[PDB]
């Protein structure tokens, strides 16, 4: 019996309820390695099989093997922090932009070519330049909206240069040249080289940067994942490449909002592409800025080391400026037959002041290996090539006093075979097992996790109990009595799009946390069970997956003329297919709507 | 027993292609991806048991071979058994090749005066067919005028036909000692087993070690040995695609019967019977009689 | 230091040839024929940082192989390298020439810089600029293409630091106020105000909240950069012996100036050389610091004995005698007092009546 | 400490690797480390990625033309390590070239290698290269059983053998020089090098050259001779651990005592006369002398010498006025310079009174007594500075 099996998707969008249905379809079957598993259009390949942390070839699934759904086709997002450290050298003589692009991005693209994964990549360069103005009126009127004020009184502007918007292509190593040509002209772009009508402007430290704002921008991208739903990408990941050592000076409210948004769904991956893993707790948030230290354990930190020569590896950077008796001896070691007693006390030792007080206590009786929280962290290449999805199962469940102490219980009953009128070709009217499975699927598609019929479902601080017993469906919702009432954060930034060279557009967006307890689950249950309402797709708070298609005329001849090498593209005369035969195109549209209605003639 | 073989020639003449095809089990289409040889690539080939061929695949460039005749003259040309010089027939600098061949000949005579010279005129497939003879005899009249210092045979080779195996069989036939003993053994085996043609190959390279054709041989082709060597090498590569070793071949033609079985630990023997009245099972243990005889001879010795 | 920058490549129908050199004909044909094995190499040696000592020179290089299909036979086989004097260090130009080989590899894979003949002519101005501003300033910033710019910097190539033990005392030699404290490491920012010159590594680790292994690696990294140096504990019962370098005090004037600027107290006059030399030479085994203080009160009027002992141990003017009695012979009283918790007087009270292991003054 | 010892031959049979003691492949290293005849007789220094190959190729004057003894180093080492390894490689190459000239040793051992853990007892060349690697990797006394085959040394020093004299005469060949066997058979721990030169009827420079050759190969050391006025001291590089192999060798050769106890007797600076008690017999004293010789062979003791620094008829006045007039007035301020003999005694030793020459060198070179020099220090106690420390000359003489 296996205890872990991994299934990887490719070029196909799979929902979480579809993943649950595939896991139910693989519940009592034998699996071998590199096996194509297909179930109701969901094709998947068994990547690796584990028995007791050992990779095996065969195995059996017997309802206790946890499955892992990875994706080789994901909406990946790459953020590159072009702070002041990107022009700095290292102990190996490489620039940190040179180290990052030539080592990590090249290694990532070659490992993507090796694993043959086709992601939808978005690469964006983000930075923050601090100005020396002491007022607002120094800046011009056209781009005054994107210039903010720090808590220390400094004036800054956040720049976001997009080089790839949503492109999917093979051989991504041709991208890096363009990234290199966005390195030479970058201080001209972010107004460091004395742009007209501006103050001086200085590129910020990577610690004093817009890191959490970039994470929340990626979260604002991934929040509206239902708006333009493609059918060939599954996973989501957001990658932040930084030239700082991992410390950040962030706001407390922004960190609380970012953590609360990551509780609902987990995307955020940061790695350090400069090296030199420091001798403290490495993901570090210095609060009250943008001391009080916070260590985010929700960030999957990684460290890249490209190439080196012989020496010991340094961890600290070096800086040069521009330019009476027996009482002293007793305080030397203060706060930092007896020989056999002392030796057996030292043998009973097997951390400084604890052992010293242990010696001082036990002496009255009977008269540089690196620590584990500072070890070398590699690059998680498995999470960066085939990003795993959110797990369908969780093991956390509070007790009865925890469930009765902080949660409010509200029940709703749905009697089956009288309230259900979903008809499939006027046949069976959607029996309660199908409605129960659809209820668990609709809960899982929003991001709930099954607590390991009757299913217990959890997402954040809300608990759901969906129970099918003796032809009765009962759904109970457990909402917390003290909800996380966070606030909205207004954000302004300068954005340069993917097909623009130097035109920075002033944009604004608001960082907000959605309310999972305010989701209208009763309306969705009425939509699933009852067939007569059906107008609930127009309700925007239910978050229906939507996509849009346009039926366009096929001007094949002029398009083939332009792609053959015509210089002028205005070869369409006055209307697409201006005369041709006017009833031939209408008969083609009649045949198309016949194909829409499944009418065969 | 170590034999030192020099493989010299001009740049791009195809020496590494011949070394890869004959000894390293390459094919002709896989030699297009061969890179340039920097200095000398030494190769050790186990050919017929105790005999070891030292193949010195020298680089053909000008700065390499100026260094060969000046600083490495004592290292290269001393104790040379067979010198192989490769001539590109499509080279436009044949007069430049002749002076360098004369310098290599002078170094070989001044260092190792008991050696054999083989002038392999390579790339004959780039010459049109009806011109393929009188061009070669045009070069063969020159080099035999040049190489009066040592024993020299000139051969027209190409990697796209059977002439390469003929040339390398003629090269390795001189390196094998006591070849009249193997010829007398093959003659007595063909007389004893009533065989029309007995050909002995090598196990790995499938070069023709020795052969004996009687007067009742139905084959009239003079280039049959290298053709059969190409056939069994292609079938050995076909078996190696299936991760299997070819062991025995048996044929029963209309008027002949060919048997390819292992003879020693390093040889294969082809036995062709011109009499169709002799069955396969008689000959298939008539070979095993001689195999048991040479096993009983080599067990004591 | 760099005397010539040469770019060689493998010709078709000619061997390894030299194409461009910066001071006209520096590398002779005999010199290049001597080391053409290590310049255009076999595939077992390619993409390696091969430096070789010549007849009088040091040929640094890194051969590059590409292995495409569009090339002459299959590959390019170029080599750009430096050559210096044979008695030079040449341990800092090896990452520079490997980074230049990587620059040429990326430039050839992007814009075909070595394949095209019109971009071969640009290598001579690049190498003249490289030899001009790598010898002078040790830092080159040369834009090549629209996307490529050569960034090079010489690293000082410091030796490996010793392992810092728990009983060692770090002492500054580099004047903390001449450092931008805002851009240090955060661990180093925690450790640096508690260093002084008389505190242990465990006493720094417990006086701050930094772990012992973290402050050991941080003290080792500060030893690597030459910021701090390690001395021993400076208890008043320590016994010190002189080293033959005491005469190196009076054979070197800069050591005398460093002693008269370091050993003397704050606000006092400069001490005489005779007093400091007699205080160094009065150190005998069997006599502690208190015997030195009671023996010589005139020479310690303007002389701090703590700074005297610290600068004696820093420049190896004096050595120490630790008593070696775990009560095995590997550990001294400093290691045992650092491990267990007792002071010198308590451990000397326990270990005076020792009938098993006899005290060794190693 | 080198990584490996590589022996690479070259000739008409191709470039071959004969030996590599810690078990790049052999063919690739044989291709890399082989040189040409124009590179022979010079220093061969080659660094590939992180390993540095230091050697000295030598023409063999058979199919072999060239051979090379190559030491592989981590390339973070000092240039002194590279220099002494190049010196060791060229000395081993000269020894093997002379063996090839004598009895064809290298060609026969190369044929024995090419005919082929088990290689080490079968091959003597593998044994001496292993002995060279073990002598390089450790700071202790390792015997170099290769071959004998032929700067700051003082005449008051003594030559002490690191092993038995009978073993050194056993290891020496038939064709050894008479001077070397006379030096080994004549010398002693008490007899100094001047008495070694005048007792073995050899010149002093030849005795110095033979002593340098003996201390290079790890067969002898240069120490001060044994005397009762020699104050000894425990060395900082000594090991007082009971589990040390030197403690096991001391327990094997001297079962009556233990090494940490005797090394704890040398904790304070005491002389050999202070060990001699009226209760202690002379047999215990001679056993202690043998133990002192044994741990001086292991460099576990250091000798403390008294060093004197200088501070503030006609030839005496010229030597007194050769130095500065401020120190001359400081000398004149001392009333003990009113004696006629004390001025000549101070002016005769002005070059020795710089802290580089100890009291034993002064009393040996001038043939004077120690009491006269101590009286001279008592006359000028307000000028001279007297210190005691070890001799830095003794640490130079070591097996490189
Ligand atoms: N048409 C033809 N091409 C050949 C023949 N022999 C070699 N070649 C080609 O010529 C090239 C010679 O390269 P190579 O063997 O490495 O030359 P080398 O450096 O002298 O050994 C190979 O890529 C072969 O494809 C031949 O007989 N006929
Ligand atoms: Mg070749």
């Amino acid at each position: 019996t296996l205890d872990l099996v991994e299934l990887t998707f490719k070029d196909q969008y799979i929902g979480r309820g579809d993943m649950w249905r595939l896991k139910k379809s693989l519940v009592s079957t034998c699996a071998y390695i590199t096996q194509k598993v297909e179930f109701a259009g969901i094709r998947a390949q068994a990547g690796e099989l584990w028995v007791k942390n050992e990779k095996v070839m065969c195995g059996y699934i017997s309802e206790d093997t946890r499955v892992v759904f990875r994706s080789t086709s994901a909406m990946v997002y790459i953020f590159i922090q072009m702070s002041c450290e990107m022009w700095d050298f290292d102990i190996y003589g490489d620039l940190y932009f040179e180290k990052a692009v030539n080592g990590f991005l090249a290694d990532l693209f070659t490992k993507w070519k090796e694993k043959n994964c086709s992601h939808e990549v978005t690469v964006v360069l983000f930075s923050r330049t601090f100005y020396d103005a002491k007022s607002v009126d120094e800046f011009p009127e056209i781009n005054r909206a994107s210039i903010r004020q720090d808590h220390k009184g400094r004036f800054y502007e956040d720049f976001y240069k997009v080089v790839v918007q949503n492109e999917r292509r093979e051989e991504w190593t041709s991208l890096l040249v363009t990234i290199k040509k966005l390195f030479i002209q970058y201080p001209v772009l972010v107004r460091l080289e004395q742009a007209e009508g501006f103050p001086q402007g200085d590129n910020s430290t990577s610690a004093q940067g817009n890191y959490l704002e970039a994470i929340n921008l990626s979260f604002n991208v991934f929040d509206k994942h239902y708006i333009n739903r493609n059918f060939d990408r599954t996973g989501q990941m957001s990658v932040v490449i930084t030239p700082g050592v991992g410390v950040f000076e962030v706001d407390r409210l922004l960190m609380i909002l970012t953590k609360q948004r990551m509780i609902d769904n987990g995307i955020g991956v940061d790695l350090v592409c400069m090296g030199e893993q420091p001798l403290h707790a490495v993901p570090l948030f210095k609060l009250h800025n943008r001391d009080d230290y916070n260590i985010p354990h929700w960030i999957n930190h990684s460290f890249y080391t490209s190439k080196s020569q012989l020496f010991c590896n340094s961890f600290t950077p070096r800086i040069k400026l521009a330019g009476d008796y027996d009482a002293y001896d007793a305080q030397v070691f203060r706060l930092p037959e007896a020989i056999q007693i002392h030796h057996q006390t030292r043998q009973n030792m097997a951390l400084l002041e604890l052992a010293y007080h242990e010696a001082a206590g036990r002496h009255s009786n009977s008269p540089p290996v690196v620590p584990g929280f500072c070890c070398t962290v590699g690059v998680d290449w498995k999470s960066l090539t085939t990003p795993a999805c959110l797990p369908l199962t969780t093991d956390y469940f509070p007790d009865r006093q925890g469930l009765q102490n902080d949660y409010t219980e509200g029940c709703a009953d749905l009697l089956p075979e009288a309230d259900i009128d979903r008809r499939d070709e006027d046949g069976v009217q959607m029996t309660a097992q199908q409605v129960f499975e659809e209820f668990i699927c609709q809960r899982l598609m929003q991001g709930y996790q099954i607590i390991v019929d009757q299913y217990w479902l959890s997402m954040g601080r809300t608990f759901h109990k969906v129970t099918l017993k003796d032809k009765m469906i009962t759904v109970t919702r457990y909402l917390p009595k003290y909800p996380y009432e966070s606030a909205q954060i207004h954000y302004t930034y300068s954005l340069c799009p993917s097909h623009s060279d130097s035109e920075f557009v002033s944009c604004w967006v608001e960082f907000s946390h959605e309310r999972l307890e305010e989701y209208k689950w009763n309306y969705l249950d009425q939509y699933i069970c009852s067939a007569g309402s059906e107008d609930f797709s127009l309700i925007e708070s239910l978050k229906f997956w939507r996509t849009r298609f346009l039926l366009l005329p096929a001007c094949v001849t002029a398009t083939k003329r332009i792609t053959e090498g015509e210089a002028h593209c205005d070869i369409y005369g006055d209307r697409p297919r201006a005369d041709e035969d006017e009833w031939q195109l209408l008969d083609g549209f009649v045949r198309f709507v016949e194909g829409l209605n499944r009418i065969r003639r | 027993m170590r034999k030192k073989v020099l493989l010299m020639g001009r740049s791009g003449s195809g020496k590494s292609s011949m070394r890869s095809i004959v000894f390293s089990n390459y094919v002709a289409k896989d030699t297009r991806r061969l890179g340039a040889t920097i200095d000398i690539e030494h190769s050790h080939v186990r050919f017929l048991g105790n005999l070891v061929l030292n193949l010195w695949d020298c680089g053909g460039q000008e700065a390499f071979m100026e260094n060969y005749l000046s600083a490495q003259r004592d290292h290269i040309f001393r104790n040379v058994q067979v010198l192989i010089y490769v001539f590109d027939v499509e080279s436009r600098e044949f007069e430049r090749d002749l002076v360098t061949f004369r310098n290599c000949l002078e170094a070989t005579v001044a260092n190792s005066p008991q050696a054999r010279v083989f002038c392999l005129i390579h790339k004959m497939d780039l010459v049109q067919e009806d011109l393929r003879d009188l061009v070669f005899e045009e070069r063969k009249a020159i080099l035999l005028e040049t190489s009066k210092d040592l024993e020299t045979t000139c051969l027209a080779t190409s990697i796209w036909d059977e002439t390469l195996f003929k040339a390398w069989s003629a090269i390795v036939y001189t390196l094998i000692p006591n070849t009249p003993t193997l010829e007398s053994h093959l003659r007595e085996f063909a007389k004893a087993a009533e065989a029309a043609e007995v050909i002995l190959f090598e196990r790995t390279t499938f070069l023709v070690i020795s052969s004996y054709s009687s007067e009742s041989n139905p084959a009239t082709d003079a280039h049959r040995f290298e053709k059969i060597s190409n056939i069994v090498k292609q079938f050995k590569l076909s078996c190696s695609k299936m991760q299997a070793q070819f062991t025995t071949f048996e044929l029963r033609g209309g008027n002949f019967s060919a048997f390819i079985v292992p003879y020693t630990e390093d040889t294969y023997i082809l036995v062709v019977i011109a009499d169709p009245e002799i069955e396969s099972a008689v000959t298939l243990m008539n070979i095993q009689s001689a195999r048991r005889f040479i096993e009983a001879s080599k067990s004591a010795s | 230091r760099i005397e010539c920058i040469f770019f060689s490549e493998f010709h078709p129908t000619l061997g390894p040839k030299i194409t461009y050199q910066v001071p006209e004909d520096f590398i002779s044909r005999e010199l290049f024929d001597t080391v053409q094995v290590y310049i255009i190499t076999k595939p077992e040696l390619q993409n390696k940082l091969i430096t070789v000592t010549a007849m009088e020179k040091k040929l640094i290089g890194c051969p590059v192989c590409i292995e495409h299909k569009k090339y002459s036979r299959n590959a390019l086989l170029f080599n750009l390298g430096f050559v210096c004097d044979a008695q030079a260090k040449t341990c800092a130009l090896e990452p520079i020439v490997k980074k230049l080989a990587g620059y040429l590899t990326t430039l050839e894979l992007e814009s075909s810089f070595v394949s095209m003949e019109e971009s071969k002519q640009k290598l001579v101005p690049i190498m003249t600029i490289l030899l001009e501003e790598l010898n002078a300033s040790g830092r080159c910033t040369l834009p090549i293409d629209e996307s490529n710019t050569i960034h090079l910097k010489v690293i000082e190539q410091r030796p490996d630091p010793p392992v810092a033990q728990e009983y060692d005392v770090p002492v500054f030699t580099k004047d903390k106020e001449d450092f931008f404290n805002s851009q240090w490491d955060l661990t180093t920012q925690q450790i640096l105000p508690y260093i002084d010159g008389f505190r242990h590594i465990q006493k720094i680790s417990a006086e701050a909240d930094v772990e012992l292994n973290l402050v050991r690696i941080a003290i080792q990294n500060l030893l690597y950069y030459g910021v701090v140096t390690l001395v021993s504990i400076l208890q008043y019962s320590n016994v010190y012996c002189p080293t033959p370098k005491v005469q190196d005090l009076v054979d070197d004037k800069s050591l005398q100036e460093a002693c008269l600027s370091y050993v003397t107290k704050q606000g006092h006059k400069r001490a005489s050389l005779r007093d400091v030399f007699q205080l160094y030479c009065s150190l005998s085994p069997g006599t502690t610091v208190r015997d030195l203080i009671g023996r010589h009160p005139q020479q310690l009027q303007h002389v701090d004995e703590r700074k005297l002992i610290q600068f004696g141990l820093m420049k190896n003017l004096i050595r120490r005698l630790q008593k070696y009695p775990l009560y095995t012979g590997c550990h001294s009283y400093d290691e045992i007092c650092c491990k267990t918790g007792m002071s010198y007087h308590e451990l000397d009270e326990r270990l005076e009546n020792d009938p098993n292991i006899i005290i060794c003054w190693k | 400490s080198p990584i490996s010892v590589i022996l690479v031959s070259s000739g008409s049979r191709g470039n071959k690797l004969l030996f590599r003691y810690p078990f790049f492949s052999d063919v690739i290293l044989a291709t890399i480390l082989a040189t040409k005849s124009e590179m022979c007789g010079q220093k061969f220094e080659l660094k590939i990625d992180n390993v540095r190959f230091v050697g000295h190729p030598t023409l063999l004057q058979p199919t072999m033309i060239l051979f090379n003894v190559v030491f592989a180093l981590r390339a973070n080492a000092d240039p002194s390590v590279i220099n002494c390894l190049h010196n060791l490689s060229r000395r081993i190459a000269t020894v093997l070239q002379h063996e090839e000239r004598r009895c064809q040793y290298l060609t026969r051992e190369a044929k024995l290698i090419l005919a082929l853990h088990h290689i080490l007892p079968k091959c003597k060349l593998a044994r001496d290269l292993k002995e060279a690697y073990d002598s390089l990797c450790t700071s202790g006394v390792v015997r170099l059983h290769i071959n004998s085959w032929l700067k700051a040394i003082r005449p008051y020093h003594a030559l002490l053998l690191l092993s038995d004299e009978k073993s050194l005469l056993g290891e020496l060949p038939i064709d050894c020089s008479p001077a070397l066997v006379r030096v080994i058979k004549t010398t002693s721990a008490v007899k100094n090098l001047q008495q070694l030169a005048q007792d073995a009827d050899l010149a002093l420079l030849q005795v110095f050259q033979l002593a340098a050759h003996l201390v290079y190969w790890g067969k002898a050391i240069i120490i001060y001779p044994l005397c009762e006025n020699n104050v000894y001291m425990l060395s900082p590089n000594a090991s007082v651990c009971l589990y040390s192999p030197l403690a096991e060798q001391f327990s094997h050769q001297f079962p009556s005592h233990d090494l940490p106890s005797v090394l704890a007797k040398f904790s304070l600076p005491v002389s050999l006369s202070e060990f001699r008690n009226p209760l202690a017999p002379a047999v215990q004293e001679t056993q202690l002398i043998q133990m002192v010789v044994w741990m001086l062979q292991r460099r576990l003791l250091i000798q403390l010498h008294t060093y004197v620094c200088l501070m503030a008829q006609r030839m005496t006045e010229n030597l007194l006025a050769s130095l500065s007039e401020h120190e001359r007035a400081a000398i004149l301020s001392v009333p003990a310079a009113q004696n006629p003999e004390d001025l000549r005694m101070f002016a005769r030793l002005l070059h020795y009174f710089r802290g580089r020459h100890h009291l034993e060198e002064i009393m040996y070179n001038e043939n004077t007594r120690r009491s006269q020099l101590l009286m001279l220090f008592d006359k000028f106690r307000s000028v001279l500075v007297v210190t005691t420390h070890e001799d830095p000359v003794i640490a130079v003489f070591q097996a490189l």
